[PDB]
């Protein structure tokens, strides 16, 4: 089962000016669903049986 | 509509994070993961076809 | 150190790691598991007897 649920994050300094507009172009793209796209293209293969 | 009418500092709950409430209010760390799922009713008989 | 503006990788968010840097909102969720080796099915019926 999974253990230490803690998603993938984009690493910035604390002083840095692009911190809200980051996250905010990353929930944008997670509700219009191209975060599903890049999903679906590198992720979800499922290859074999 | 409380935390941007200063009526309270924090909104502790099932709140979800999305794009247009985090420009009026300051989210945290999400503390689980949610979005969207449908939910439906489980499948009758459903041998594999042509087994 | 200033070498990176960014970080753009399966960077996890963490508490160590938050303290001296500020992380987006995940664009990805996830956890850790646990990779194993597997075995292919042959039903090892050695003969009809
Ligand atoms: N949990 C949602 C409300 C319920 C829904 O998903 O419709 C929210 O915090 O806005």
């Amino acid at each position: 089962e999974l253990f230490f649920r803690s998603g993938f994050g984009i690493g910035m300094r604390k002083d840095s000016p692009w911190k809200q507009n980051v996250s905010l172009s990353i929930l944008k793209s997670h509700e219009n669903g191209f975060m599903e796209d890049l999903d679906k293209t590198w992720v979800r293969y499922q290859e074999c049986d | 509509g409380e935390v941007v009418m200063k009526r309270a500092y924090m909104a502790v709950g099932s709140l979800t994070i999305n794009e247009e409430r985090s420009e009026v209010v300051d989210f945290s760390v999400p503390f689980i993961e949610t979005g969207i799922s449908v939910m439906v009713s489980r499948s009758n008989g459903t041998v594999s076809p042509s087994a | 150190s200033g070498q990176a503006d960014m970080i753009v990788a399966p960077l996890t968010i963490n508490n160590e790691r938050a303290q001296y840097i500020e992380f987006s909102k995940p664009f990805k969720y996830q956890g850790l598991t646990i990779l194993v080796k597997k075995e292919i099915p042959r039903s090892t019926l050695d003969s009809f007897m």
